[PDB]
């Protein structure tokens, strides 16, 4: 009975997105950002669609490596950036020093870093489904902690894991393949059906 | 013959703690124009508070009025002789969604209504088999004429501007087409009544 | 005592035709079927009362009135209409929407076949006092269109009736304009 | 289903003080032809105590006994299938009188009783809209088939005599047409049925 | 500072005895623009109800309600340096009405109001020096520049229409002419203010 609570549906940590940094100096940006969105795989998408209201608290991890992937001692800093707040404009730039915007150090060979992401909204809580005229939750970046440009190529896997689900008022499942991304678009020329098809109704098997 | 559906199970109450409460022809039935429903059609819905923003006086209260709380009795019936066979689903949808078949006509029909494209998905993108699991009655012109649903207000915010935000939505659907022999009536009306319930203001 | 309002005054409806609404279904929902004024003492469809003789006796009357109506259909035909009542001061609703903005009553003949309204107040002044007028209309909206199983005929008619409540008052003894010599 | 007309509200009574008070035969049910009533119809009347000057024991005691005294009890009754609609009006007018359209069979119908030139006038010269101040039901085959009025004696002197004095009459009038689909019966009957109560001879 | 003058000695009421007795937004302070007052002025007058028709949720319950009751709370004030002299008769004239010199502007003005031509003769054809029988008050710079007038509702009727009928209304004259050394401000102004009593539709 345990593994039907809605708590216990949504644990079980995943991978959320993956980002790839590189340190190029000045022809590479050297560093990367990443918004917070719950929805850019559709498995989990699927599953938050299938309720109107949502409230949770985020936990997130940071696998990273290095193209073949061995490890070496280089710093790294994930900073955090608040709703309402700008982003690096660049690997240097002043915000990576801004103390609202939380960070942590951690050395490349350390074992994955972990965070926990409170419950932001001003509302009481999230809506996917809003019919008027979402949700930001905010935004991560990531650069290499050297006064010199260290030529090197990464990509960060974010592992996003949810705590404290309640939900409200459930959805139907969809049907439709997802056109696009924040909207519930559906081609309306060719669309899937619920069931396949067999040869008689008469006829089970 | 009182059969009701309280949606999710609660009444419509007013907000826990100066808003307005008017009741003198605010709260009283409105009762919209009627749908003519024939073999080939699709269905109708109607959005809330959109629906009423210019009617009566409520209308004039839900202009102005930036923040809007209330709830509703919805009672649907349906004219039909002994001959006409048919049902309708009559659902109710929070923060129901048209998307695009790739405008606001679509998410604010007005007091008309509108009609879907492919009921089948909802126009939704979702499959309607499973859209009972929103409070719904049946009208099966075998047995019921008409069904009534109470509505609470269902918001995350306890207010809101009913001018920029429709809360949700009403369905009437026919599952099974409307057949009647030859001679009959050929055109079945739909009646639609919205008595608000606690409106705060 | 109610007696029937002859409603259907026209130089067209001849015999008993005069006291019939007609309704049918060829007609579409919102539409008006019948108006008529409230004028119990006034030339009009009132004229075939005894409200309507006998405040020909009076000059100045006042009160609430009732009207009631019946309809005659087939047993299984239904639909609904609308029974509104625009006070004094206003002209008769322009449709069904300002229609129902205002005193009215949804009536479903397919359930109830008999509905009364009842005016709430009348008089008789500003007429004669200013002389020192236009009060009430009626409507009937066709809500829906009238619905009909097949091999029934599929036109009705509506029968209008006319009294006065208890405060119904007058004064004033006069003499009609009706008789001749 | 028992719905019932006291006409002006008393109930037929013997006289205040000998007179024959016979109840064997006398008082009982007594049932005439029916007439079969028509899309084209006008409506018929009938005159008591004529009606019933040759009829089974009461006719008898109609005969002599220069002296009449008694009340009655009417019951009308239509057949008519779901799918006629059409209205009677059932009235009884004391001292009914017909005049001339400018006869003793006008004046004495019998039994079979007599139908109506112009009936929106009554034949009296009387507007057919004010009837309704005339103990009355009403027939509409929508609801009731049946319609049922006692009568009291009513007369300015406590007796009078049964052939020559007829001291009123009873109406059906169709004030809506019959109307029917083609292949139902094109006509439809009506029963008419006299119990007399507390006669006196 | 207190001083208040009821009309006829009457406080406003509630009709002895269904109409509506509206207080949320509708009996509040409503203030007209302001009169600016000259050396050469002859004074002013308004009309009630009709000042309001137009006005706020009042002019709204003015408008439909062809019946109509109402009482009123007047105070009327005046801005003037120590060093300005003159005095103004406030008068309040039950179904007060201009006749010609020899329209309805000068039956009704409106909101603005309107002037006199011959104060003297109120326009009336009346003394304006026997003026005092009616509920009034002085403002005389010299001691009060302010005046307040309550005025129960006065009709032969219990209820009329505030559209066709001016109850009645209120008056502004200068008796002696405003006067100030050169230098000080050359136009007074004069404030109104209506709060409605008792009001009823």
């Amino acid at each position: 009975v345990l593994e039907t609570t809605i708590n216990h549906f949504f644990s079980r940590s995943g991978l959320v997105g993956v980002v790839n940094l590189t340190d190029g100096g000045t022809d590479t940006t050297g560093y990367v950002t990443w918004d917070i969105d719950i929805m850019g795989f559709v498995q989990l998408r699927r599953k938050c669609e299938m309720f109107t209201y949502m409230r949770f608290n985020a936990e997130f991890t940071f696998v990273t490596t290095t193209k073949n992937g061995e490890a070496r001692p280089y710093m790294l800093q994930y900073m955090y950036v608040p709703p309402g707040a700008p982003k690096p404009t660049g690997r240097d730039a002043f915000q990576w020093q801004t103390a609202t915007n939380p960070s942590v150090f951690v050395k490349l060979t350390d074992p994955p870093a972990q965070v926990s992401v409170p419950f932001m909204s001003p509302a009481s809580a999230y809506q996917w489904f809003y019919d008027g005229y979402n949700n930001m939750m905010g935004t991560f970046a990531v650069r290499v902690v050297s006064r010199e440009a260290s030529q090197l190529k990464l990509q960060t896997r974010v592992y996003m894991k949810l705590k404290h689900v309640r939900a409200w008022v459930p959805r139907p499942i969809r049907s439709q393949p997802y056109l696009l991304k924040n909207f519930p678009n559906y081609d309306s020329s060719k669309i899937t059906n619920s069931a396949r098809d067999r040869s008689s109704i008469k006829q089970a098997n | 013959a009182a059969n009701i559906v309280l949606a999710y199970g609660e009444w419509p109450e007013y907000c826990p703690d100066k808003p307005t409460r008017p009741d003198v022809s605010v709260n009283r039935f409105y009762t919209l124009d009627s749908k003519m429903w024939q073999e080939n059609s699709t269905g109708w819905y109607w959005k809330f508070p959109d629906v009423l923003n210019k009617t009566g006086v409520f209308g004039q209260n839900a202009q102005f009025h930036y923040l809007y709380r209330s709830g509703f009795c919805l009672h649907v019936q349906c004219n039909a002789s002994k001959f006409h066979q048919g049902a309708l689903l009559v659902a109710v949808i929070p923060e129901f969604v048209i998307a695009g078949r790739g405008g606001f006509t679509t998410t604010f029909p007005g007091t008309t209504g509108a009609t879907f494209h492919d009921p089948y998905v909802l126009d939704s993108g979702v499959p309607l088999s499973q859209a009972l699991i929103y409070p719904h009655q049946w009208i099966n012109l075998r047995t019921n004429n008409c069904a009534t649903v109470i509505v609470p207000y269902i918001n995350a915010v306890p207010f809101d501007s009913a001018i920029n935000h429709s809360n949700f939505g009403l369905i009437v659907i026919p599952v099974s087409p409307l057949k009647y022999s030859s001679g009959a009536t050929t055109a079945i009306p739909i009646t639609i009544t919205i008595a608000p319930l606690n409106s705060e203001f | 005592v109610e007696t029937i309002l002859e409603v259907n005054n026209t130089t067209e409806a001849t015999g008993l035709t005069r006291l019939l609404i007609p309704v049918s279904s060829q007609n579409k929902a919102d539409e008006l079927c019948a108006a008529f004024m409230v004028d119990p003492g006034r030339i009009g469809p009132w004229q075939s009362t005894l409200v309507g003789q006998i405040c020909r006796y009076y000059t100045q009357w006042s009160g609430s009135l009732k009207v009631t109506f019946m309809f005659t259909g087939s047993f299984m035909a239904t639909g609904k209409m609308l029974v509104a009542y625009s006070p004094p001061g206003s002209a008769q609703p322009a449709n069904r929407e300002t229609a129902m903005l205002g005193t009215h009553v949804i009536w479903d003949f397919g359930l109830q076949s008999s509905v009364s309204l009842v005016i709430p107040w009348i008089s008789n002044t500003h007429f004669r006092t200013a002389k020192t007028y236009t009060a009430g209309v009626v409507t009937l909206w066709y809500q829906t269109n009238y619905v009909v199983p097949p091999e029934t005929p599929g036109e009705a008619y509506i029968i209008a009736m006319g009294a006065d409540l208890y405060k119904f008052t007058l004064k004033i003894c006069k003499d009609t304009d009706e008789v001749t010599q």
